[PDB]
């Protein structure tokens, strides 16, 4: 896994390759690792698959039970600290998952929070998490502004993805874009690396390693 | 020992290299060379296990150096990096071997050509445009896939390595205390003092 | 000291048309380097158009095909004779296998069938319970020698249109019943080929909205 | 399988049917390693009137076993009358069995039935049960299934099977030497219960 | 820490109508780091293809023996060694190190330049010769390109047709391997001409 | 692998089957496992492929030498003790299997020799991981006094049920048959009773379907 | 957790036309000690099925009271219980596959490889396999052990596929199965000369047969080994 | 999780602690604030085992609040301290024990006087005039030991503590982002936002 | 002891000497692991004329080793003539002995001169040297030392040594899984070598 997800100007953009392995085998190329757990709330999956899978499904029938019980959307808050209380309860146990909650509420505008298997829960404005996060975080941090435009903020976040899905071997497939807004989350589409890669590399000069 | 970083551009290779030696919980050092020259057009920087790293860089800046006198003649940076390369794979299947990784960056004088060589313990050589050894690669390779472009001058690769640094020093967990920079081009090796 | 796990080869694989979907297994069971039968059936028709496989340790494979048999059953009671819909079975396997998250079922789990639309369906699975649909998928012992094959024969890829300097892909279709069944037994014939533990013979259900039809072909038993 | 550092009763111990009942027959000798920690035990021991059985293993484990099956015995004497010698066997097997990874216990049972007349079961390490015309078990055991497979009869006399006994645990005795001291018996017949013991000057020159 | 599996890479050959075609993918990397993408696993001496697979440092030092090997072959029996000598010599020289082998999975491709005979053949890491009418595979993807080619293939195909078949069992095998891609050549071997080919793929 | 020998009439024939497996996954479909040391000494061998290969090599040149040093037909028993003693000498390293068999001026032979250096006489003798299955069959049909034919006979059933019932052991029948006064032999392909049956589909692509990047003339010539 | 000690070895069965033959040797092997010699691996269950079990004997005590304990509990509150609402082969083996099963699962296996040989109500064959892993299957021909290496090759030469089972012979079919067991006393280092049999006819019912040998062995050859290679005395 | 000091002056007790969350090669955060309030004049740092320091913590925050709902009053430092100690002397014979290390400071109303508490995760209390966990302490505490007075003022306890970050900034091989400070005394809990 | 997977020449194995010179008795089974690899073997082998060995262990070892044996007394009879069978046992000794680490060969030596008549010598493990009226050994010699010690006599004839070696080794063969098959025989007298063989049908139902 490659995931991503940073707070700037106007809201947060989240983006996650698609890849999933057994060792080296590549097992698919298309999978979701983006859980729409309300119009307003995301969380991202790295680690062990049905882990991850498992207990964000079973996040949102959490959330959807507070809002039946309290008559109000959960915070982005609350909502991570049941992931993070239950994954704690596991603790030692082999759960593998690195997570982030990631949406907009009115008292707490846009928010992410990182949540781990060991217990970790951390709010912040930049996070990537999976295998190849190091090679996001090197186009993320050199490229990131908090005055970023909702279009060049989408491209960046799918160009750190495209980044870790070369140079990470256990990261690829495609590119899955969101924007989380005050109005809720807006899918941005699937994006193939097969075509993504060659279009960025001519268009952008980049990737002047690989033989064009 | 633990960062060194290549990159080749247009007319020059630029080598940057971390300051700190540390031993338990104490930085002995902050102002470490991690580089030799072994010839006036080539210069090789290493990082591994302690006590290797040194003995193995002048081992080879010794050997080259006999060469260049012996010959009057300085060798091509693809035969010295090719000379290193396999003293690493003669060790590997020594009783102790050599724990030391390396990037060779030399200018070419018959060819008019910057080139840049990595080569681990193993005696595993490639040539690359931008290289790195140990966890340094998992942040600057994808960053240099982004922003790295074939025909850059000496300055313009300066400041894409200035990026690299700024970046590790945000994401890296030791403190490196800063890097040595050289160039390597035409007119030989020079050090940057203020970086 | 006792091992609890077992390794009882073949392999499976499940193919999706557009009114249609097929799912295969070899008859072949072994452990170690013996043939302990050559056909046991291990692809069931679990009722409500859906077909299931569950291939590795085949204890547990018996074991959680038997478990979701009976959870259909319990559906029937539990809501009126619904008709357990294919992504509804998904869900509820995911909840047999990760309810064993920490004594795994050792298998790798595939259902196929049709969706809510009539549209042919094809869910695959890991020990633990991760799922997901797919056009294609194999699984077992040579999965990793069959499924590259299936990437290139069914969704196309690699395969570019000739004479477009390899800028437009070839276009996706869906592919006749009679076409699927081609690739199913060239598959497992190459399979048989350069897998020990596959052979002997193959076995493929059908289903349409008529129902589950079977098909069975010899295969090397060397 | 023993624990360890505890007592270990390995041993040379016996049990033969014959025309008038059964004879059980044993040595004397337990160990902690090379150290005899007692040579003269009785690893003969009664859980009924005439259903006793033969120890070896580990000393602890088989004294705790035959305790509680005496009482069990006891307690179903009480409230059915006098039990088999199968019956007996049973609850060895029972507490072997059940208790097979925590217990280290060789137990030979043998008692004297009026119907049944003299009958023997051997519950080796795992707790199983096998019923035989006789039987052999301990760390000396090994040494003598040649000879006794060679000079066993069916339906022998009382001192020839006394006889039987002596001459295979004194090469028994002889071979291991994690047997030795007297020799034990206990003959089990419709007459009754006889003890009968053998010391070194005799058999060792047989 | 197993030597096979450290860098990644694969190797295909297979033979057809008066020709054979040998292939491989170009990453050369450190476990999950991809470091190279310009690793070349394919040399010639001669007419003679060898394409070697496994761990790096031995692949670079095989080459630079067989180099060595092949040149004093020539000089002293004033020709061309051939394919069927070649494989001979690999698999001596690989045996020499039976206790403490290169850790790597060698391929051989070449046309008889006296019979005019299509020849491929594989090998262990101590040397043992696999000759095949049809195809030889070697790698991390190994499995993977056993199942490609063994239904992909047919005999008796023209090197225009042989080269799509070759080129797709390489790279639908490179996409479920993670060890292995990031970039693919192919040569095509006739009598007298040799063509050479890098293919487009995905860069993941 | 599963190899036999089998002594008869007027000399001695052995037998292999010709699969070569690595791990679950079959190298060679058609490998040949009968070996010759000399014109009419002959040998089987089993486990570690490369070392069967260079073992009855060795032992092959230095029979020939001697031949020529002596002026003299090679014995068996020469080449039987001087594999045993090159085996024994590594302490089971080398995993060589090997059954070895000739005929030479003092009659026919028939020996096996195992990794750690021990040999055997036997007038029949198996060994490989099929060893067992066929095995089973000399046990059941073996008798004194057989004929030429009846011991082709007897061999290669014995490396059919190797075949068919040992996942180690498949493809195809080899066979060497030494008789005393003649020439040996070697039967290549005997039996071929694992045909690969027609495939369903052509997988010969349209021309241009690989996208390229670069084309260029390589210069073998000097 | 456990680990066997008293064992039996080989079980082996086919079947034929009309019913179905089984076989196992009467030893309780201690390691290498072959310490009891009567000691019966074949249970019948009712007048239609046979249970033939290897491995641990103690476990295999067990689940002989197991069955016995089936059988009477099936007759209670049963008036159709030597009739319609009998025990069938399929129910005796299904309960034993359950258990053991639900044993592997609790980590605490019964250390056994079990052969349910029979014949159903409506004539059909029944012979099918379960062991200490809870691993099922069914097979023309079935065997555990040595057996399934060096019976099964021999067995499958009479009954290779199920269109050979009509065209097989309880004469035949019993003459392979006498065959396997010699084969076995040769070359299984932990079998014994001495063996049960049976055989469950949809037409003869059961017959059980004790105290059989293994006869017609080859051992003349012998004689003339001399050696183990250059040695001619 | 590292880097937690704590210093006892005249009349307050200063906390500091560093800001890096570190996870593999990567600083995930480098602004964490590694304390809580557990009541208007006591507040308590923490480091140890990832997940395990915050849930401890906020546990022992939750308690000491439901105590002074109920009572209406606020409890000692000391008995703060005494409470949270015999929670980690519970822990540590658990299943699972909180590997969490922590330090308490506060100010005693009843007495006028600072106070200053040092917890391991064994449950091993000490009160302190200057405290540390970790790797910390083998620089802090000879350095304190030469330069603290008792009687300094809370301006000079903060030069003392610059004294410190300074040192462990210079010879600890990690990179911890510098630190959050906090003062506690007689006005109850307040932060320095510019360190 | 074994290597790993190594053939195992597990044994019964026996030297009996008498009143005109010395008989050695075998079982033919040879065994890798359960599974049976030669039925037939032959563990009687020649070093000189009238210098034999019984062999068991490692099949493996104990070959290397006889044919070393075989080598130094043909070169020790080209110098100095016939060896003594002392002289065969301390060759075999020296081999066993200094290369104790690296081998399993239990080998029992017999021989006959016209001096010194019929002599036995065994060579355990360890590689020490045991002079003895009659010797046992292999796997199968465990369930025999019983029998055999209370059967034995010195200066017996020879119908009754092979009926002594026969009946032994009969039991050491129903017991030991890892003996069988055929027991071969060989007979060391002043009027040569003669070799005898026994089949089950014959021995089993003694
Ligand atoms: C990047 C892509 C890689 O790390 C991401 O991290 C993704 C996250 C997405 C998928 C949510 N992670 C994975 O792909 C993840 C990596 C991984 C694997 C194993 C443990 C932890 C992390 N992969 C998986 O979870 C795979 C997904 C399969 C291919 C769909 N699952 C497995 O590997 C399963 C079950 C793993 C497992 C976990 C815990 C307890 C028991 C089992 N294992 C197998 O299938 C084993 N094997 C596969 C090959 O054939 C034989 C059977
Ligand atoms: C039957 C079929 C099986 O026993 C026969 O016995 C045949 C014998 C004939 C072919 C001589 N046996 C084999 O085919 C034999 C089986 C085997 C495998 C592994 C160890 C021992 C025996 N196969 C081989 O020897 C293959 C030959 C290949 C197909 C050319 N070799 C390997 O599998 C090598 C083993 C190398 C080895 C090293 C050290 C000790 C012993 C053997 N293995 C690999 O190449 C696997 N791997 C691939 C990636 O690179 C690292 C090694
Ligand atoms: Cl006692
Ligand atoms: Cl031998
Ligand atoms: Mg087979
Ligand atoms: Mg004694
Ligand atoms: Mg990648």
């Amino acid at each position: 896994t490659t995931t991503l997800a940073f707070r700037f100007q106007g809201g947060i953009i989240v983006a996650v390759d698609s890849r999933a392995t057994a060792g080296n085998w590549v097992a698919s190329q298309t999978v979701k690792k983006v859980i729409e757990i309300n119009p307003f709330l995301l969380g991202t999956m790295a680690g062990g698959a049905a882990d991850c899978q498992f207990w964000e499904t079973w996040l949102g029938s959490q959330c959807r039970l507070h809002e039946l019980r309290e008559k109000e959307r959960i915070s982005v808050a609350a909502a991570s600290k049941i992931l993070s209380n239950l994954v704690y309860q596991y603790k030692g146990a082999g759960l593998s998952m690195g997570t982030m909650i990631c949406g907009y509420t009115r008292k707490e505008g846009p928010t992410i929070y990182y949540v781990d298997s060991d217990g970790t829960r951390l709010k912040g404005d930049i996070f990537c998490v999976g295998s190849g996060q190091t090679f996001a975080y090197g186009v993320l941090d050199s490229n990131y502004k908090w005055d970023l435009s909702v279009e060049d903020a989408l491209y960046l976040g799918k160009r750190s993805i495209l980044a870790a899905a070369h140079r990470d071997a256990y990261s690829g497939g495609s590119v899955n874009l969101y924007h989380v807004t005050e109005d809720g989350w807006i899918y941005h589409g699937n994006h193939d690396v097969g075509e993504l890669f060659w279009k960025v590399k001519e268009e952008e000069g980049s990737f002047n390693n690989v033989i064009g | 020992m633990d960062i060194i970083l290549g990159i080749r551009v247009q007319d020059s290779v630029i080598l940057a290299s971390s300051k700190a030696v540390t031993r338990g919980i104490s930085v002995l050092k902050d102002s470490d060379d991690k580089t030799r020259q072994l010839s006036p057009h080539t210069l090789m920087s290493f990082a591994g296990e302690a006590g290797d790293t040194v003995q193995f860089a002048e081992y080879i800046q010794a050997n080259i150096q006999l060469y260049s006198i012996r010959e009057d003649y300085e060798l091509s940076p693809q035969a010295v990096s090719s000379f290193v390369r396999q003293e690493l794979a003669k060790s590997i299947r020594s009783r102790r071997p050599y724990q030391v990784n390396v990037l060779i960056g030399g200018y070419d004088k018959k060819k008019n050509k910057p080139e840049l060589y990595q080569i681990d313990y193993l005696g595993t050589k490639v040539e690359l445009p931008y290289g790195a050894h140990g966890y340094s690669g998992f942040y600057t390779f994808s960053l240099l896939d982004h922003h790295y472009r074939p025909d850059m001058t000496t300055e313009e690769g300066l400041d894409l390595l200035k990026l690299c640094v700024q970046e590790l020093e945000k994401r890296m967990p030791m403190d490196f205390k800063g890097v040595i920079v050289k160039i390597v081009d035409k007119d030989g090796i020079r050090q940057v003092d203020d970086f | 000291q006792f091992n609890p796990y077992g390794d009882n080869g073949g392999t499976i694989l499940g193919i999706a048309g557009e009114d249609f979907a097929v799912l295969a297994g070899d008859t072949r069971n072994i452990t170690d380097y013996s043939i302990n039968s050559r056909y046991e059936p291990k692809v069931f028709d679990c009722g409500d158009n859906i077909v299931m496989s569950a291939n590795g340790f085949a204890a547990d494979g018996d074991a959680l095909v038997k478990r979701f048999k009976n959870s259909v059953k319990w559906y029937h009671f539990d809501h009126n004779d619904k008709k357990l819909s294919i992504n509804s079975a998904a869900r509820n396997i995911q909840h047999l296998l990760y309810g064993k998250r920490f004594f795994p079922y050792y298998v790798h789990t595939i259902i196929a069938g049709l969706d809510e639309d009539g549209k042919g369906a094809v869910y695959s699975f890991d020990p633990v319970g991760s799922y997901e649909r797919e056009q294609c998928r194999a699984g077992g012992a040579a999965a990793s020698l069959i499924m590259p094959f299936l990437d290139n024969q069914v969704n196309f890829k690699n395969q570019y249109e000739p004479g477009t300097n390899g800028k437009v892909k070839k276009p996706l279709k869906y592919l006749s019943v009679e076409e699927v069944i081609k690739l199913v037994r060239d598959s497992f014939t190459s399979a048989t080929e350069r897998h020990i533990q596959v052979g002997d013979g193959l076995e493929i259900l059908i289903v349409t909205k008529d129902g589950v039809r079977k098909e069975f072909y010899e295969l090397k038993r060397d | 399988r023993l624990k360890k550092g505890e007592v270990s009763l390995g041993a040379s111990i016996m049990a033969v049917t014959f025309k008038d009942g059964v004879i059980l027959g044993a040595d004397s000798r337990t160990t902690t390693g090379a150290y005899i920690a007692n040579r003269v035990t009785d690893k003969l021991t009664r859980v009924h009137d005439k259903i006793w059985c033969c120890r070896s293993g580990s000393a602890a484990d088989t004294q705790a076993i035959a305790d509680i099956v005496q009482y069990h015995l006891e307690l179903y004497t009480s409230q059915y009358g006098t039990p088999s010698t199968e019956t007996a066997a049973s609850v060895f097997k029972e507490l072997c069995y059940e208790n097979k990874d925590n217990l280290t216990a060789g137990i030979i049972v043998a008692g004297y039935d009026d119907k049944n007349k003299g009958e023997v079961y051997t519950i080796p390490l795992g707790g199983s049960v096998h019923k035989l015309p006789y039987a052999i078990a301990g760390s000396g055991s090994t040494f003598i299934y040649g000879y006794c497979d060679k000079n066993f009869r069916e339906n022998m006399s009382k001192e020839e099977t006394v006889d039987f006994i002596k001459h295979s645990l004194s090469q028994a005795i002889k071979w291991d030497g994690s047997s030795g001291g007297v020799i034990r018996m206990v003959v089990l017949t419709a007459a009754g219960v006889e003890r009968l013991i053998f010391y070194p000057d005799e058999y060792e020159q047989l | 820490s197993d030597p096979s599996s450290i860098n990644g890479g694969i190797v295909v050959a297979m033979t057809g109508k008066d020709c054979v075609a040998i292939a491989c993918d170009l990453r050369l990397g450190s476990q999950s780091l991809g470091v190279s993408n310009k690793f070349e696993k394919i040399f010639h001496y001669g007419h003679v293809f060898l394409g070697i697979t496994g761990l790096a440092t031995d692949v670079t030092t095989l080459n630079e023996m067989f180099r060595y090997k092949t040149n004093l072959y020539k000089l002293k029996e004033e020709r061309a060694i051939e394919p069927e000598t070649f494989t001979q010599l690999v698999s001596s020289s690989l045996y020499e190190r039976r206790f403490g082998p290169y850790f790597v999975g060698p391929v051989v491709a070449g046309i008889n330049s006296k019979s005019g005979k299509p020849f491929i053949a594989g090998f262990d890491l101590i040397g043992c010769i696999d000759e095949a009418k049809d195809f030889i595979v070697s790698g991390t993807a190994s499995d993977q390109l056993f199942g490609m080619c063994e239904s992909l293939y047919e005999p008796n195909l023209e090197p225009e047709d042989l080269f799509e078949t070759i080129s797709q069992a390489l790279l639908n095998a490179a996409d479920r391997d993670a060890l292995s891609g990031w970039g693919a050549v192919v040569y095509i071997i006739k009598k007298d001409e040799v063509v050479k080919r890098y293919l487009k793929m995905r860069q993941d | 692998t599963t190899i036999v020998g089998v002594k008869f009439n007027n000399g001695v024939v052995i037998a292999a089957d010709t699969r070569s497996t690595q791990g679950p996954i079959v190298a060679d479909k058609n490998c040949a496992k009968l070996h010759r040391i000399s014109p009419k000494i002959w040998c089987a061998g089993a486990g570690t492929a490369a070392d069967t290969e260079a073992v009855t090599q060795l032992i092959g040149s230095n029979i020939e030498l001697h031949s020529l040093y002596t002026s003299r037909e090679p014995r068996v028993v020469s080449a039987l003790q001087m594999l045993k003693q090159h085996l024994f000498k590594y302490q089971g390293h080398i995993g060589a299997y090997l059954i070895v068999a000739g005929v030479d001026p003092t009659g026919s032979h028939l020996f096996s020799i195992h990794a750690h250096g021990s040999t055997d006489v036997g007038y029949y003798l198996s060994l490989g991981s099929g060893s067992l299955a066929a095995m089973a069959v000399l046990e059941s049909h073996w008798k004194q006094d057989l004929t030429k034919e009846e011991a082709i006979k007897l061999a290669s059933d014995a490396i059919q049920a190797g075949i068919w019932n040992d996942l180690g052991s498949g493809s195809n029948v080899d066979v060497c048959v030494m008789e005393i006064g003649k020439d040996a032999e070697y039967l290549r392909n005997y039996l071929t009773p694992n045909v690969r049956e027609e495939k369903q589909k052509s997988y010969k692509f349209p021309r241009g379907t690989t996208a390229v990047l670069k084309e260029s003339i390589v210069n073998i010539c000097d | 957790t456990q680990q066997p000690i008293v064992t039996g070895t080989s079980v082996i069965s086919m079947k034929y036309d009309n019913g179905v033959i089984i076989a196992a040797d009467n030893l309780g092997s201690y390691g290498s000690l072959l310490r009891f010699n009567g000691v019966e691996r074949l249970i019948p269950v009712g007048d239609n099925t046979v249970v033939g079990i290897s491995g641990d004997i103690s476990d295999m005590q067990h689940i002989e009271r197991l069955l016995k304990d089936l059988v009477t509990e099936n007759a209670y509150d049963n008036p159709l219980a030597d009739a319609e609402e009998a025990l069938e082969p399929s129910y005796i083996f299904e309960y034993l596959a359950t258990v053991m099963y639900q044993r592997r699962s609790k980590m605490n296996p019964l250390w056994n490889a079990i052969i349910v040989a029979g014949v159903q109500s409506n004539g059909d064959q029944f012979l099918r396999y379960v062991n200490l892993l809870g691993v099922t299957y069914s097979s023309p021909t079935l065997a555990t052990g040595f057996g399934a290496h060096m019976a099964n090759p021999l067995l499958r030469k009479v009954v290779d596929r199920e269109s050979d089972i009509p065209k097989t012979t309880v004469q035949v079919a019993e003459e392979a199965i006498v065959n396997a067991m010699r084969v076995l006393y040769y070359r299984d280092a932990r079998s014994s000369r001495n063996f049960s049999l049976a055989i469950i006819d949809k037409n003869t019912g059961l017959t059980f047969k004790k105290n059989l040998q293994v006869e017609n062995m080859k051992w003349d050859f012998a004689k003339d080994i001399k050696g183990y290679g250059t040695q001619k005395i």
